[PDB]
């Protein structure tokens, strides 16, 4: 009895203590109490990068696309990626709630 | 002119077909299979032209060498006449020399 | 990439979104529109215009250029003209710089073939590949290349640097199945017998200066060192050399491949090679 | 009496007739370059934001071409990179020779720099400095 | 236990392989489990649609054949005696009840016989367009690399709902490396469904990646694929046709 | 949908029945036997022997030789002599 989880979120807001995250995990995965410079530190190991990449998209709740996997050369690379917002609003939800003037009204068929 | 008084009856194509879904596999048969068989092997047609394209003076006499000896007395009088019109033609006439 | 950046952000790829690539087509000309169309590009009314002008090489009616030339037989007997793709030593060095020969194996043409540093057509009545003297001066390799015809130059550049060229005769039956082996022995036929050149080509082949494979040993000494005075060098002991029986090798006569013997049989599939016990059939092909 | 023998020891001499289907890898040689003139690309690689690759035959994809009979090009075919680096640092490269900045296309989608008239040994050598 | 896959041939060492989330279709939330290396040259290709136009019109043309036909004015029954002299009249000159400019007669420049658009672009060409869709459904996200096929049942229903709770596109193709040792939990659910259709490997072409919105790839078909491809690049022009002996090829 | 196995060559050697009229002829003459042989070795069945000439063939392809192709000694002696009436 295969029951389908409920449709997450397409929608990622970076939140304020990702950088306590960040150094958590890399803390965890190797377990060197953050080498100084930890953001230049390569991705190059297949498994170091799994482990990382994968353990943070369970707790953000993001991962990384394949289209963007290669790029993730260092952990620097990484964090930008999670730093950057990801919206799921349509350009319409932008103008819905824009607050547009009153002569203007806008309804939606679909 | 006249046109229709009514609208025709709406035409639905059902693009999910199994004919349309796999329409395309195995065109790469041969560079992914080592080579065992041309993708020319894979069309379906008359036996004068798989695999090959002419033009109809070309066809004409493809046809005629493949099924010459098969053919209806009336279709192949019919052939014979089409090629010696077509030879003149292609041979004897046209703007450029 | 950057611009593999850009097609992520893009929309999907799709069936509609195709497109030709600029300028690739050409808009095709039909007759229905005023300057293409009414008189449609073939003036006014007569013969031109009508489709039915005269054939190429008419004149008017005077006699025509093309038949009022003397006949003269500059291409008279083409079709049995003896084609020899030429090779240059610039190819042979630049082959072998990069990998596509082995020089410490013979030379042939089917190793020629295979390496594709040389195109053979044996339907274009190509009997072979000549030795040329382009690049003497850059060569600098000890190589036993067989080559049907050789010149007196490219001979000392192989000579001076020690190596070993022979010329050698491959009929266009044999030719054939030297540069395409493979296809020979699916056919299921035995090997056959090399001719002998025909009376025209006895002389060069039986020369001890052309380095003719029917010539007579005794006397390549002589002809090799003659040749060593006129060129400026002094000859080089192969004999010494390591590889003196790899050099020396020379197939027989009546030999395709060096170490296949006429009439015998060769199965790919069962990894075997079969030959006939028949006296009669070895007497015929021994010969 | 069976009419043939089959003999299994002479069958090498038809595993050396055999062809390959690939192009080898070039030999090591201790000198370069080599006496034909092939140089192998150097080790390490250029550091500059353009790669141009070899052929498949390991040689430099610089070609002469012409059109109408009378039109002279040279074309680098396998450019890798930032191709507009390449035009920049060819147009520096061929004007003092020429006197004038050369006639030069860009092709990005095929990645190919197109060149007025024949400079093929000159931009060989000076891609044979570079490293690529 | 990672599963790590990385390229068996050998890369150019200035570019940088990319990689691809290994994925297992056995669980629901099962969304990650390995990291895979993909050939850069296979997998990140510059992006030319010129080819993909090119090889889609192939997989469109070569194989048409054009039934249609129409009589010419000497195929049509009758039309052999002169209708009237030409002059006396008071009517236009006619040799033939049957000409173009006749109700009945046999048309102008119509259709005439089976007609064929067979042409082949070059084995390079054709190859180099099924690079250039693989890296396009990489790129776009629209390619999941997969260890094996294998589901825990057979139903269809399991299948469409996955891809939704995945994002896969509503049309999926999948590729499995051969024929014959695909599992049969698989082949019961695609073919109850119109949408998911399973392909081997081998029938790889670039129209199916067109018309289907994700590719979902197995492990050793990526493997399969690399190898083809790749080695249209490397090699030399046949000697032969390729299917008789040869000395490295398989 | 799961599209149809892969188009497959038939593999292993061919033999066609001779008594059906329509079957090409060319794979009925004993050309086409030998391919049989060279394509799957052994596994064909054609009797090796049958490879080589027969006697009566034997004698076709010697008396063919000796007809058109001479032996080296006739061409130097003929050669020979033509330098010598030219001379
Ligand atoms: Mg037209
Ligand atoms: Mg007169
Ligand atoms: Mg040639
Ligand atoms: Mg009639
Ligand atoms: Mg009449
Ligand atoms: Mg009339
Ligand atoms: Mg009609």
């Amino acid at each position: 009895v295969l029951v389908c989880p409920p449709l997450r979120s397409r929608a990622y807001t970076p939140p304020s203590d990702l950088q306590s995250r960040l150094e958590s995990h890399i803390k965890e995965v190797l377990g060197s109490s953050l080498p100084n410079n930890w953001q230049d530190i390569s991705l190059d190991d297949g498994h170091m990068k799994f482990r990382l990449l994968a353990g943070l998209a369970d707790g953000l709740g993001h991962a990384v696309p394949n289209s963007r996997l290669h790029q993730m050369c260092r952990v620097r690379d990484v964090l930008d990626f999670y730093n950057v917002p990801v919206q799921d609003k349509s350009k319409f939800d932008e103008l819905v709630a824009s607050n547009l003037p009153p002569n203007l009204k806008i309804s939606w068929s679909y | 002119a006249f046109v229709r008084l009514t609208l025709p009856p709406p035409k639905v194509v059902d693009r999910w077909n199994e004919k349309r879904a796999l329409f395309g596999v195995y065109d790469n048969i041969g560079i992914l299979g080592n080579f065992e068989k041309h993708p020319k092997e894979l069309i379906k047609g008359p036996v004068w032209l798989r695999g090959w394209r002419g033009n109809e003076l070309q066809r004409c006499v493809r046809k005629k060498k493949f099924v010459g000896n098969r053919m209806f007395i009336e279709d192949l009088h019919n052939l014979n006449k089409r090629i010696s019109y077509l030879y003149k033609h292609f041979n004897r006439h046209g703007k450029y020399r | 990439g950057t611009s593999l950046d850009l097609l992520r952000s893009l929309p999907r790829v799709s069936l509609a979104n195709l497109k030709p690539s600029p300028n690739s087509r050409k808009r095709e000309r039909r007759p229905r529109d005023r300057r293409r169309g009414r008189k449609c590009g073939r003036g006014h009314k007569g013969e031109r215009q009508r489709g039915t002008r005269p054939r190429l090489g008419f004149e008017g009616g005077q006699t025509p250029f093309y038949i009022r030339i003397p006949k003269y037989g500059f291409n008279e007997g083409h079709s049995f003209r003896h084609q020899y793709q030429p090779l240059s030593l610039r190819r042979l060095q630049y082959l072998i710089d990069l990998g596509r020969v082995d020089p410490t194996q013979p030379i042939d043409l089917t190793q020629l073939v295979n390496g594709r540093g040389v195109t053979i057509q044996p339907l274009k009545r190509d009997y072979g590949v000549q030795l040329v003297e382009e690049g003497a001066d850059t060569f600098q390799a000890k190589i036993n290349i067989e080559v049907q015809l050789a010149s007196e130059l490219a001979i000392a550049a192989i000579e001076k640097n020690g190596g070993v060229v022979t010329t050698a005769f491959y009929d266009p039956r044999s030719l054939e199945i030297l540069c395409k082996p493979i296809p020979f022995f699916l056919r299921g036929q035995p090997i056959p017998k090399r001719m002998l050149p025909p009376e025209s080509l006895v002389p060069y082949y039986t020369d001890a200066k052309n380095r003719g494979y029917l010539a007579d040993p005794a006397k390549f000494p002589e002809a090799r060192l003659e040749l060593a005075m006129k060129f400026g060098y002094v000859l080089p002991d192969i004999t010494k050399d390591e590889l003196f029986r790899m050099l020396s090798a020379r197939k027989d006569p009546r030999q395709i491949f060096f170490g296949l013997a006429p009439g015998w049989v060769v199965n790919m599939a069962d990894k075997k090679i079969l030959k006939p016990t028949d006296e009669n059939l070895l007497k015929y092909y021994s010969s | 009496n069976p009419g043939f023998v089959e003999s299994v020891d002479e069958y090498q001499f038809v595993e050396r007739l055999l062809p390959p289907t690939k192009i080898p890898e070039p030999p090591k040689h201790k000198h370069y370059p080599t006496p034909s003139g092939w140089q192998p690309p150097r080790d390490p690689l250029p550091s500059l934001p353009y790669f141009v690759r070899r052929s498949r035959m390991h040689n430099i994809p610089v070609y002469k071409e012409i059109t109408h009979g009378n039109r002279q090009m040279t074309l680098i075919r396998k450019v890798e990179g930032d191709i507009w680096a390449l035009q920049k640092d060819v147009e520096e490269f061929l004007s003092p020779l020429l006197g004038k900045t050369p006639i030069t296309q860009v092709n990005e989608v095929t990645g190919t720099l197109r060149i007025k008239g024949y400079f093929d040994e000159q931009l060989k050598a000076w891609l044979l400095e570079k490293g690529f | 236990d990672p599963v790590l896959r990385k390229c068996e041939l050998r890369i150019p060492v200035h570019r940088r392989p990319v990689q691809a989330w290994v994925e297992s279709l056995r669980g629901f939330e099962q969304e990650r489990i390995g990291l895979a290396e993909l050939h850069p040259d296979v997998f990140a290709t510059a992006p030319r649609l010129d080819i993909v136009h090119q090889v889609a019109i192939w997989q469109r043309n070569f194989r048409r054949i054009s039934y249609a036909n129409t009589k010419t004015r000497a195929e049509v029954s009758g039309g052999g005696r002169k209708p009237w002299q030409q002059k006396g009249s008071g009517r236009a000159r006619h040799g033939s009840i049957r000409s173009p400019l006749w109700r009945g007669g046999g048309v102008a420049h119509g259709p005439r016989g089976p007609t064929s658009y067979y042409y082949m672009l070059p084995m390079k060409v054709r190859a180099l367009g099924l690079k250039v869709a693989l890296t396009v459904k990489l790129m776009q996200d629209d390619l999941h690399i997969v260890d094996s096929l294998e589901l825990p049942t057979a139903d269809p229903q399991y299948l469409t709902e996955l891809a939704q709770y995945r994002h896969w596109g509503s049309s999926v193709l999948l590729v499995d490396l051969t024929h014959e040792e695909m599992p049969k939990n698989v082949v019961a659910a695609t073919s109850g469904l119109n949408s998911f259709n399973l392909i081997p490997a081998v029938g790889l072409n670039v129209y199916s990646m067109l018309k289907h919105q994700t590719l979902v790839l197995t492990l050793p078909s990526v493997a399969f694929l690399e190898d083809k491809l790749l080695w249209q690049d490397s090699r030399y022009t046949p000697l032969y046709p390729f299917r008789l002996p040869y000395s490295d090829f398989p | 949908y799961r599209a149809p196995p892969p188009p497959r060559r038939r593999p292993g050697p061919h033999s066609p029945d001779p008594e059906n009229l329509l079957t090409p002829r060319w794979q009925l003459t004993p050309r086409y036997v030998a391919k049989q042989f060279g394509r799957h070795g052994a596994i064909s069945g054609v009797p090796p022997a049958s490879l080589w000439p027969t006697p009566e063939q034997l004698r076709e392809l010697e008396a063919e030789e000796q007809e058109w192709y001479p032996s080296l000694a006739t061409m130097q002696e003929s050669l020979r002599l033509q330098q010598q009436a030219l001379e």
